[PDB]
């Protein structure tokens, strides 16, 4: 999980690369995980499976059913954090209300 | 130079009509590289331009469309091409990918291994292939028709492609097959398409649009590959990534193309007419099952 990856980055490890960045209009809704790229002007969209630590490492997913919420979808990452999509997805959590990243789009606390 | 704003260039009809002898491919722009948008890889750019081109053809697009993608694994263990296909294709489209080695994919299902180890009785609406073996290129020997995965591609088309279906198969100067070109004559229309981002390469996608299941025209594959090289050798294509910056019309339009199971004796001239316009798919619509063989030994 993040546990080891965060420590890997903390020590000074290389962030997982080769995440598949997609071409898009950058005029999307800006939601975190979508069926198609929805990056806004401040985001990049990546193929979901390539940004999933579990898929990439070929290890089981943390879910009784073993469901992946990234595989087959697109994940929007702030352009400022696009250099490490796997890390960003681990560290952050999606808002169950508006489907936006907490502190990166979600404004349900206003 | 209006071609630079196109996603790529299709082989002009008059080149298809020649009777050239095969020559070495010597591209004027061989060595140049297009300027890709920041952080975009070639495999994503290339597939984006292929899909932008496929958008201009009469592809059949039925509900629960079935797409299969061969040679989808990259060196880094991911599937960029598959990611572009899933972006392009209508949501809910069944997408299966495949390659010889393991990789992580966004496809609904991923098959690892060669043809002899995978099987399906189900028919498909679109076949995309990026299968290529770099060791096929040998400039010290004669450039003959390649008979490896290409024979399996031809078999798959003739047995598992739905009438009205389409294909886009990657070829190069050295990676080609005479029977595949011949089979292009079994479609309502065909071409060899070169992406603008990879125009410095002999690579092209052989595109067969709307499968008729029978030869509409007789094509000699040896001659047609020679014709392809003649075109490439005499027509420098300017490297361009221009089309990549406008993705507003990218998604394949849902057409809700009719699917039906017709007996071979029911496929008349008016059915052929529908197939040829991308208005009909002929295949059954049973649950899609893919089998994977395992050699067992102690
Ligand atoms: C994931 C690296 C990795 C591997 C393992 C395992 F070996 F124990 F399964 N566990 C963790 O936590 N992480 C990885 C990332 C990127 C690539 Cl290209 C390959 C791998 Cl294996
Ligand atoms: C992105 C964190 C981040 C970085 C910057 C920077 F551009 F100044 F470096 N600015 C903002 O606002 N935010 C991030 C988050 C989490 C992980 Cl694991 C990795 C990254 Cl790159
Ligand atoms: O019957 C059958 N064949 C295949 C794949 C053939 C093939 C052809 C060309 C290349 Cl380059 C690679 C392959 Cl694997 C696949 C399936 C199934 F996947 F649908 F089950 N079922
Ligand atoms: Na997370
Ligand atoms: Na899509
Ligand atoms: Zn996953
Ligand atoms: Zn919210």
């Amino acid at each position: 999980a993040a546990k080891a990856y965060k420590d890997y980055l903390a020590s000074g490890g290389q962030p997982i690369t080769n995440c598949v960045k997609m071409l898009c209009t950058h005029t999307g809704t800006g939601q975190a995980i979508t069926v198609t790229p929805e990056a806004n002007m401040d985001q990049e969209s990546f193929g979901g499976a390539s940004c999933c630590l579990y898929c990439r490492c070929h290890i089981d997913h943390p879910n009784p059913k073993g469901f992946c919420d990234l595989k087959g979808k697109y994940v929007q990452i702030p352009t400022t954090c696009a250099n490490d999509p796997v890390g960003f997805t681990l560290k952050n959590t999606v808002c169950t209300v508006c489907g936006m990243w907490k502190g990166y789009g979600c404004s349900c606390d206003q | 130079s209006s071609q630079a704003w196109q996603p790529g260039v299709a082989m002009p009809n008059l080149y298809k009509m020649q009777r050239m002898l095969l020559e070495k491919c010597d591209l004027q722009n061989y060595g140049d590289s297009a300027t890709l948008p920041k952080g975009i890889m070639m495999n994503v750019a290339k597939y984006t331009q292929l899909c932008q081109y496929l958008n201009t053809l009469t592809l059949a697009v039925p509900y629960n469309m079935r797409v299969i993608h061969f040679g989808a694994g990259s060196d880094k263990g991911v599937a960029p091409g598959t990611a572009v296909l899933r972006q392009w294709l209508p949501t809910g489209t069944l997408l299966v990918d495949s390659d010889l080695n393991d990789f992580v994919s966004d496809a609904d299902s991923t098959l690892i291994g060669d043809c002899a180890t995978v099987h399906t009785a189900n028919k498909w609406d679109l076949i995309i292939s990026d299968m290529y073996d770099p060791k096929t290129k040998n400039v010290t020997k004669e450039n003959d028709s390649k008979e490896g995965f290409f024979t399996y591609i031809c078999g798959f088309i003739q047995q598992k492609l739905a009438l009205g279906g389409s294909v886009a198969i990657k070829i190069t100067e050295h990676s080609w097959n005479a029977d595949l070109y011949k089979l292009m004559g079994h479609f309502a229309w065909w071409t060899a398409f070169v992406t603008n981002v990879n125009a410095s390469s002999s690579e092209a996608f052989l595109i067969g649009c709307n499968y008729l299941g029978k030869p509409r025209e007789q094509i000699d594959g040896y001659v047609m590959h020679a014709n392809y090289i003649f075109w490439r050798n005499t027509n420098p294509i300017q490297l361009s990534s221009y089309s990549l910056f406008d993705m507003s019309k990218f998604p394949l339009k849902l057409r809700g193309t009719a699917v039906m199971s017709l007996k071979e004796g029911q496929i008349n001239d008016m059915i052929l007419s529908l197939l040829s316009k991308g208005r009909l798919i002929i295949r059954e619509n049973n649950r899609v099952v893919i089998s994977s063989d395992v050699l067992v030994n102690n």
